[PDB]
């Protein structure tokens, strides 16, 4: 059993990028399940946190 | 087996020149001292280590499974935080991103990474995207 | 299967059955230790502070009023002096009524533990408080509150604190 | 350059933007939040005082 979390900007809005990638991986050629991930809305810090933070 | 214990009874001086002679015949002295107190604290000990195994065996092991789950609860969420604090570094900082969950099939790997590869190498181990590996062999 | 305390005076096997089944995955199977008691460290709000000051784990507050009413909170961190509210969402209030009831957190506000030099306050919501007991521990206070949406934990709005007891899992 | 460092210019319009948002935030809530504290307060003590008095 293994998981890759991904994460990539919505290309116009969030559904269109999973849309897209679970119809090529998952709906056509069938190299993996797919599914969203539920991250909240974290509140930002202010740059020089997130580059500690990582 | 191979030997046999008996009793030698002596003049309370001659204990040490009768241990070294034994020695020298090589006869040998068990040294021990009648206490029945420690007489029966020997068949007191091994019934009662036998028991208290038993009292904590099933506290320790519902401790075990509960303290399992919190710790393993504890590790997605710092998933969760990693894939947020990249992913506001790596894109945009007005916040507009799907965070994803894939699970790759048998033998698949290559032509999942390449797919990958395909969808997002116009954003520029390394990828044009936000990644992170869950495992779950955690008995290794 | 009912806890390995080390004392009580408020509650009983109704009570400690009743409460080991509730309380948070944090502290089940924990042996229950008295950090303070009105009836063995005397009566006072700044000792209630004091005897709590070193503790970094959950507490459970006991309160028993002049009806013999028992009722109280779990509280996630240690009381303490605060000039703001602090906690996180586990917290909840507690009756016995003579019924068991729990008023765990109803998603509304934060507004867990609170404690002024002269009171101590759980609960929130515009004026109302779940829980309000005063520097002496004498009178104290319950209304329906948001956080929570409790009950009247005592059998009247306005009580009279009897005894009260913090436990502590350590 | 020069229109990289307008890129820039944008992040960091953005960043003052968002910061501003969360002060904003921060201080609507913390008004909300000393509001229960100041009002529960202020109404209890002198509840109190009446209640001994009559």
């Amino acid at each position: 059993t293994e998981f890759w979390l991904i994460s990539a900007p919505g290309e116009k809005t969030c559904q269109q990028t999973w849309e897209k990638l679970h119809a090529a991986t998952t709906k056509n050629n069938n190299l993996a399940v797919s599914s969203k991930f539920n991250i909240p809305d974290l509140k930002v810090g202010t740059l020089d946190v997130l580059v500690g933070l990582s | 087996q191979d030997s046999y214990l008996c009793n030698v009874t002596l003049f309370k001086k001659a204990v040490d020149d009768f241990r070294h002679k034994a020695r020298e015949n090589k006869f040998i002295v068990r040294d021990f001292q009648y206490n029945e107190e420690e007489m029966r604290a020997d068949k007191e000990e091994m019934n009662r280590l036998s028991t208290d195994k038993k009292k904590q065996f099933g506290p320790l092991v519902r401790w075990l499974k509960v303290n399992f789950s919190e710790a393993f609860i504890a590790w997605i969420h710092i998933k969760a935080l990693r894939v947020f604090v990249e992913s506001v570094l790596r894109y945009g900082l007005p916040v507009n991103f799907q965070a994803m969950l894939l699970q790759p099939n048998k033998k698949s790997v290559k032509k999942l990474r390449e797919v990958l590869h395909e969808l997002y190498k116009h954003l520029d181990e390394y990828y044009p995207y936000v990644y992170y590996k869950i495992d779950c062999n955690l008995l290794e | 299967l009912p806890i390995l305390q080390s004392h009580s005076a408020l509650l009983e096997n109704m009570h400690i059955e009743q409460l080991a089944r509730r309380l948070p995955a944090r502290v089940q199977g924990y042996p229950w230790r008295l950090a303070y008691s009105t009836l063995e460290h005397g009566t006072s709000l700044k000792t209630l502070y004091r005897k709590s000051a070193s503790l970094d784990s959950p507490v459970l507050l006991v309160i028993k009023d002049m009806d013999n009413q028992i009722f109280g909170a779990y509280a996630t961190h240690p009381f303490r002096f605060s000039d703001h509210y602090y906690g996180t969402g586990e917290t909840f209030l507690y009756t016995f009524s003579p019924n068991f009831k729990v008023f765990k957190w109803s998603g509304e506000n934060s507004y867990f533990i609170n404690g002024d030099i002269s009171s101590l306050e759980l609960g929130g919501g515009g004026g109302r408080f779940g829980l309000w007991l005063d520097a002496d521990l004498y009178h104290g206070r319950s209304n329906s509150c948001s956080t929570f949406n409790n009950d009247i934990l005592s059998k009247k709005e306005d009580f009279i604190v009897q005894d009260l007891e913090v436990w502590t899992f350590e | 350059s020069d229109a990289d460092v307008q890129k820039q210019i944008k992040h960091m319009m953005a960043f003052i933007e968002q910061e501003a948002n969360e002060k904003a935030e921060e201080i609507d809530a913390k008004a909300e939040e000393e509001f229960n504290i100041e009002k529960g307060r202020l109404v209890q003590t002198q509840r109190l005082k009446i209640m001994e008095y009559y």
